[PDB]
Formats: C-alpha cells, sequence, structure tokens
RNA sequence: GGUGGUGCAUGGUUGUCGUCAGCUCGUGUCGUGAGAUGUUGGGUUAAGUCCCGCAACGAGCGCAACCCUUAAGCUUAGUUG
RNA sequence: CGAAGGCGACUUUCUGGUCUGUAACUGACGCUGAUGUGCGAAAGCGUGGGGAUCAAACAGGAUUAGAUACCCUGGUAGUCCACGCCGUAAACGAUGAGUGCUAAGUGUUAGGGGGUUUCCGCCCCUUAGUGCUGCAGCUAACGCAUUAAGCACUCCGCCUGG
RNA sequence: UUGGGCGUAAAGCGCGCGUAGGCGGUUUUUUAAGUCUGAUGUGAAAGCCCACGGCUCAACCGUGGAGGGUCAUUGGAAACU
C-alpha cells in the first residue's frame, strides 16, 4: 500500500574524459493510493530506461504515512534541516488545496481537506526534504489518546 | 588527434589473404582490366553495406569475385544480370560468364565493410536517427571482436568523430590475434576536411 | 532447543567482559556490574530471553530459517563456524573488501560467485580445467568458501545471525540491514545492542555458550523447526 | 585541357600526440553533493597481468614462439640440385 | 592569572583572585544592559640616552650573459629604557556574555574523599577545567558538540541585498 | 509573535568590568480590577448574514430586514497575579 506518482529527473553530467553522460537520476513514487505516500530515489541513464531504472531504486525503500484518514483533525507540519512545510487543516468540501510542487502529493494521501502553507528552503533536492516532512512524522489519533492512558476520548 | 590510418591489424592468424590472381601477363592492360573494374559498383547496388573483400581470379577464365550479398542486385531471376554481363563485362574481364553473389548473414558483424552500412546511416542528415540509423541498435551486440564505435558524417559540419564509456572493471585484456579494419568516406565539410570514420560494433 | 544450561555460563565465562570505559551504557538491560573494570551479564535475561530468542527463531525456522551462526571470535571461526554447519549452513571467515552490503548489489555477487567458482573448481573436467587456472583457483579457494556461508548451501536466508563483537562485525549485519533482516546475537561488552534484537553480554570463553544456545539454536532449527 | 591559383570542396594525401603501453568498458555499486572499484599494503617471467591484506566479478582496444625465418631428423630422391 | 593588549629569570609579596574537600550561614540580594571601568600590541607615540647591537639610506661588491637589491660592517635616524599612549593585529572563537543538560567516554594540572598506603606509588568517586574523541543536535558542507557551529528558561548587539 | 536569523552565507562584540533596568527561583494564601462579559439598545459606505428591484447580461445602481452574533450597560468570584 503506496501511492503512484512521479517526483522529479536531473541531468547528471561530471566533469571527465570523453563526453559528459546525462543520466537521468529520477524519484518516483509507486503503489495503489492507499494513503501511506511511498517515495524513493534512484540513479539511471537512459532517456526511456532511466524512469524504470530508477524506480527500480525508488521501490527498495517506500516510506509510509500512517494517515489519518479525512483530515488530520490538527495541524499537520513537520521539518528536518532546511526543510519544512505546514498544513492548516480546512474543509473537506472545498475542493483541491495545496501548493505549488506539493500539489499532486496533496492528491497522493487521501485528505484533500487541509491547506499547503508552502514554507521551507529554497534547496529542489531537499525541497522533496521539506515535502516530506511534513507527512513523515505522524501518528494516529486514537493510538495516541489510547497510549496517553486515558481512553480515545477521555482525553477529548 | 595525430593518428595514422591502419588496414591490417593482427595479420598472422586471424588476418588473412584471399590471393588466388592469375592474370600474368599484362601488367600494364590485363591488370587494368580486373583493378579498373573495381572502380564500377560503387554506385548500382543501391547502398550495398557489405561484409568484406575476397577476391579471385581463377586461372586468367576471370569470372568476376566481388560478391556484395544483398541479393536481387545480382541475381536478377535466374540468370539475367549474370547472363547479362556474360555479354557485357567481356569488356570488364575475359569472359565475365554468370558473376556470382552470396547470402549476407549480419552484415554489420563485419570489421571492415561495414562502413558503407553505417555511412548510409546518417549521411542524409533528414530523420538521420530512426529511419535510417535504425541499424547502429540493431547491430550491436553479436559479440564482434573490435569493439569500436564512432560516427563523424555531416552532423553540424563536424570534423571529428563521437565516443562513449562508463567505467569499472577487471580483466587480463591482453590479445594479440584479432581483425579489424579502417573506414573513411566522402562526405562535403564545404570548408576543412572530414572523411566520415566511421564503425560500429556488434 | 531454549536455554543454556547455568553454570558454564556463569563461572566458565558469559558475564566477563572488558575494562570499563569501554562501557556500555546502551546494553545496561543486560549488564550486571563489573569485577574491577570486567563486565557482568545479568545472568537471569541471559537464559529467559535466551529461551524468548529461541521462540523468536522457533517460528522462523517452522518456515525455513536457518541461522548462521557466525565466525567472528576465534572460537567462532571453528566451533561457531561448525554449528552453523550443524544447522545445515557455511561459515565466514575472511573479511569483507569495506561495504559489499551498504553498497549491496554489485559484489553482493559473491553469493553467486562461491555459488560458481567452488562448484566449477569441485564438478568434472577438472583436468580440462589446467594447472595455469588451478594455480590461481587455489590461491582464491583459501579466501573464497570462508568469505560467505550464511547463504552458501542453505541458499535462503538467515533471519538471526549469533555475533560475539557486532562492535566491528556489525560490517555484516549493519550493510544487511540495507535488507531489512532482524538479528539476535550473545554480544560482547561495548557493542551494539540496537541492530540486534536480542543482545546478551557473553563472553566468548564459555563454550557452553555456543553449544547450548548456539548449537542449540543449530537444534532449534530442528525442534523450534518441528 | 589546364601546370592559372585554391587542398581550403570533399574524397584525400596523409607527416603527426605516440609503443601511449597504455586507452579502456558492462553486470554495476557507495558519496544527500561537489566525490568512490580496477591491474591491490608483504614478494615473482617477452606486450595496464596477480596471491596473505584492499570493493570488486565479467569482455575489448594497439600487440601471442603467432605462419615463415635460422633449424634435428626427415619427407622426398635423383632432377635440373 | 588579568578589564584587555595580554600575563616569564628566579628568594619573596598580594597570594590578591582561580581552585576543589569542608564549606560554619540571612533570605533573590545576579547576567546582559542608561551609568560608569580602564587600558589595548606594535608601525607610530610628547625628554637624556640612541646610530652600543640591529638598521633602512649611502658605500661596496658582484652571480651567469644582471644592482645600490637577497648582502651588510662605518653608518641616517629608528631600535631602547628612568616623564605621555593611541582605542588599530590572523587581539579570529570569522562564532557576544547568565540557568542547565546533549550516550557519554576520555587520561590529566589543581584541590579533596579515600581503599591499598605504597615505597608517596596501584584502584574507585571528583569537579574549574585539560585535552581527546564521541550521543543527540547543527548548517550546504565545511565542520561544530557534556567545554559549540545543539538542546529548553537571560540579556546584548547585528543585519534580512549588497 | 502569529509568518527571519546572525561561524562561513542577511547578520554575533579587543574587550571584558558596571547603576536604572529586561530578565533574576520560588513555596502558601485574600481581591474581581483585566486573563472567548451575562444578555440586550447595539454597528461607515466601493466594507459585519439574507431578502430585494432594475440592470440588452451587464455596465452598474440603490432598497429593507441582520441590526447583528460585535461597543455601552449590568456581574462577583480558581490553580497567577
Amino acid at each position: 500500500e503506496f501511492e503512484e506518482r512521479v517526483v522529479t529527473i536531473n541531468r547528471v553530467a561530471k566533469v571527465v574524459k570523453g563526453g559528459r553522460r546525462f543520466r537521468f537520476t529520477a524519484l518516483v513514487v509507486v503503489g495503489d493510493k492507499n494513503g501511506r505516500v511511498g517515495f524513493g530515489t534512484g540513479k539511471a541513464q537512459e532517456v526511456p530506461e532511466a524512469i524504470k531504472k530508477a524506480v527500480e531504486a525508488a521501490k527498495k525503500d517506500l516510506v509510509v504515512v500512517p494517515r489519518v484518514e479525512g483530515t488530520t483533525p490538527h495541524t499537520i507540519t513537520g521539518r528536518y534541516g532546511s526543510g519544512s512545510v505546514f498544513m492548516k487543516p480546512a474543509a473537506p468540501g472545498t475542493g483541491v488545496i495545496a501548493g505549488g510542487p506539493v500539489r499532486a502529493v496533496l492528491e497522493l494521501a487521501g485528505i484533500t481537506d487541509i491547506l499547503s502553507k508552502s514554507l521551507g528552503s529554497n534547496t529542489p533536492i531537499n525541497m522533496v526534504r521539506a515535502t516530506i516532512d511534513g507527512l513523515q512524522n505522524l501518528k494516529n489519533a486514537e493510538d495516541v489518546a489510547k497510549l496517553r492512558g486515558k481512553t480515545v476520548e477521555e482525553l477529548y | 588527434g595525430q593518428k595514422i590510418n591502419p588496414i591490417g591489424l593482427r595479420v598472422g592468424i586471424i588476418r588473412d589473404w584471399e590471393a588466388k590472381w592469375y592474370a600474368e601477363k599484362d601488367f600494364a592492360s590485363l591488370l587494368h582490366e580486373d583493378l579498373k573494374i573495381r572502380k564500377f559498383i560503387d554506385n548500382e547496388l543501391k547502398e550495398a553495406s557489405v561484409s568484406h573483400v575476397e577476391i579471385e581470379r581463377a586461372a586468367n577464365r576471370i569470372n568476376i569475385a566481388i560478391h556484395t550479398g544483398k541479393p536481387g542486385m545480382v541475381i536478377g531471376k535466374g540468370g539475367s544480370e549474370i547472363e547479362k554481363l556474360r555479354n557485357k563485362l567481356n569488356a570488364l574481364t575475359d569472359k565475365k560468364v554468370h558473376i556470382n553473389v552470396i547470402e549476407i548473414k549480419k552484415v554489420d558483424l563485419d570489421a571492415r565493410l561495414v562502413a558503407e552500412n553505417i555511412a548510409r546511416q546518417l549521411e542524409n542528415r533528414a530523420s538521420f536517427r530512426r529511419v535510417q540509423k535504425q541499424a547502429i541498435t540493431r547491430a550491436m551486440k553479436l559479440g564482434a571482436k573490435g569493439i569500436k564505435t564512432q560516427v563523424s558524417g555531416r552532423l553540424g559540419g563536424a570534423d571529428i568523430a563521437r565516443a562513449e564509456q562508463y567505467s569499472e572493471g577487471t580483466v587480463p585484456l591482453h590479445t594479440l590475434r584479432a581483425d579489424i579494419d579502417y573506414a573513411h568516406a566522402e562526405a562535403d565539410t564545404t570548408y576543412g576536411k572530414l572523411g566520415v570514420k566511421v564503425w560500429i560494433y556488434r | 532447543m531454549a536455554v543454556i544450561s547455568m553454570k558454564q555460563l556463569l563461572e566458565a565465562g558469559v558475564h566477563f567482559g572488558h575494562q570499563t570505559r569501554r562501557w556500555n551504557p546502551k546494553m545496561k538491560k543486560y549488564i550486571f556490574t563489573e569485577r574491577n573494570g570486567i563486565y557482568i551479564i545479568d545472568l537471569q535475561k541471559t537464559v529467559k530471553k535466551v529461551d524468548e530468542a529461541y521462540n523468536f527463531l522457533k517460528q522462523v525456522s517452522e518456515d525455513g530459517g536457518q541461522v548462521l551462526f557466525v565466525g567472528t571470535k576465534k572460537q567462532a571461526q571453528e566451533s561457531v563456524k561448525s554449528e552453523a554447519e550443524r544447522a545445515g549452513q557455511f561459515y565466514i571467515n575472511q573479511r569483507w573488501l569495506g561495504g559489499l552490503l551498504t553498497n549491496y548489489k554489485t559484489i553482493s555477487k559473491r553469493i553467486k560467485r562461491i555459488s560458481e567458482i567452488e562448484k566449477m573448481e569441485e564438478d568434472g573436467l577438472f583436468e580440462v580445467l589446467p594447472k595455469k587456472e588451478v594455480v590461481e583457483l587455489k590461491k582464491e579457494y583459501d579466501r573464497l568458501i570462508k568469505f560467505l556461508g550464511g547463504i552458501r548451501d542453505m541458499k535462503s536466508m538467515p533471519q538471526a545471525l549469533f555475533v560475539v563483537d557486532p562492535r566491528k562485525e556489525r560490517n555484516a549485519i549493519a550493510e544487511a540491514r540495507k535488507l531489512n533482516i532482524p538479528i539476535v546475537g550473545i554480544v560482547d561488552t561495548n557493542c551494539d545492542p540496537d541492530e540486534i534484537d536480542y543482545v546478551i553480554p557473553a563472553n566468548d570463553d564459555a563454550i557452553r555458550a555456543v553449544k547450548l544456545l548456539t548449537a542449540k539454536m543449530a537444534d532449534a532449527i530442528l525442534e523450534g523447526q518441528q
């Protein structure tokens, strides 16, 4: 259970003897759209091949998002290093509420109710970091309310 | 790039000699009768893209020995072109009756005369990658001995060729009886010379 | 089977370790104390949690998970190797080239490489394999079969191991953690408790530790297999 | 038909880094990236060729006593030698 | 150790203060920050020395196919100490100063508790530090970290284009 | 604040030493003065909810309620002050 989506590519061309190759180092999200958005990366070479040769490396480890469906009821955000985003929860009856690069990964996990305060640094590789920070550090509601000694709603 | 032009690679095991010539008299005219006739079929065979050189003069009963195994151009239908040369190439050689031809088995595997098969893959310069140069990707990995590929035929006016590499590896890389040859042809650079240096690897 | 006997566990050298300040606050859950430096196992989960490691391997070997009993210490280059063999496996008595499993997938080929170069030295036509070849084949053989043994003939993977000093021999465990496999281990002091799911500061001098646990785990992949 | 001029229009013609003994390459694989394997730390023969210890395993590229040549037989024999 | 620039002959001083073992004790009585505190090294700096050394200048020499220069004694001052300092150094921590930790480790100056006392030494606890690494954290990485280039409570100033 | 940091990068002081201060550790306890006023008369246009009419649609205009649910007016009382 993960999510299918293309992330990006990159043409590496190093200072070398002969002609500089342009390996299309690509990151891809793969799966069948449950809520647990699992992306990965890959260093792959051929123009039509490097999508799959890089998804090869992407699916080696594709991450879990324990997703409070409908919407994460409270403010949902995260951070690592220079990367972070923010999501204020809004009504789900609003259409798609998203930012610039996070638009299609907003559709990946099925919430489509919170907005995307597009914060973070200007770093493209760690743009992925800023994105995934928001939804990698999550924990469900009822399991936390259980974990805290009280019931699911004694703490509400 | 300060390179000389080779012909023979490792001659003594792999490289051989097809000298079967007996036209002993008239080294000024009978020699002409079998060498100047080689200046003839460059145009007619319609992008021949042929294997190798196997010349042979059968004891001066010369039947012309150049195969160019793409059929139809040299066959006809049951002795049309061959029997026609039986009367026409009496000016080429003495008799020249029923000139022969072979079948070409992956002609891009032949080290020497593949250069035509790839000079007719990018000289068009119009859809010069798929319609014509499909065969660089077809004739890749039949395990030829000399593994070296380059193309330089009128790509923007290029005066040199191309190469592709990556890096790793271990081997005892010394081998002394391989086979490979040259390639050089007649494209027009219009300001500074480059006859296209063109090979592929099978 | 499950547990070790208690005497050669205790007195014949499991609890002993090394001097303090080669200190493991991270293995404090199994470290009892130290005798002028030399550490001591908490001497109860060295057997109780050893039975829980047996149960961890019980439903692992009841489906075909045979643990590699590894050669790291000097009795392990022979006897823990040997109970790996009793389990139905081979041993590891040579060294990594420095990242074979963290840089996994090119000289992760060494699994097939030992499956092939050994079997080609073994199969027929060894005479046809000339002496010019046999020189390097036999110069490499002493390094080859000792290189990898866990997936040698039990060509599935072990769901655990039995390490001693993963402080260095996490070159196997931590590099294989790319491959997402749990590990049990009879560890030494100031070594890893994290990568190994079951650590006990077991000094290697108690061969009861390697027989009545690790060869007993060669037996737990028979009883804890059936 | 040019010798009147342009190699410079291109076949070329070809001198030429440079015998560089070197140039390498895949399966690939690590470095978040600007960076990482071969042909090895101890000791051995005509062409980047290794073991106890090093990230390696798999092919080419210029080039085996390569087929002559000097030879030991012959072989073939008296033909002309 | 000092407010720093910095702090070096030693008998001594105040041993001021660090300093750890004791800390014998009234009840927020402090860091940074209006006050105000002082200086800050030399180049240079307001008197005898000072050309005594060193020393620019000059001499005088010349490389090999090139000086008066690398070369400098006589020597210009200057150098320098008994009466006046600037507010400048890579004074750099490129990293401001209070409450406390970040797995922690680490051998150790000081001062202690000591066992063993040794033959003034082996072992344990120890902190201002001392270093070393090393957990978390840190930034792009440089690389920092139980003593920051982290972590939660104090102030300061800086600047969000240059 | 909400929605910047300052080693290198936008930026962290030769320096330290200092008064007001900012903040320095608090452990108890009383007031109702403030820490989503009670409820209402209660609310600026291109601007607090709906109804409207005309707008060639529009272009653009205006209308009523809601008058608010937004100030005043009445309150006293924790576990900070």
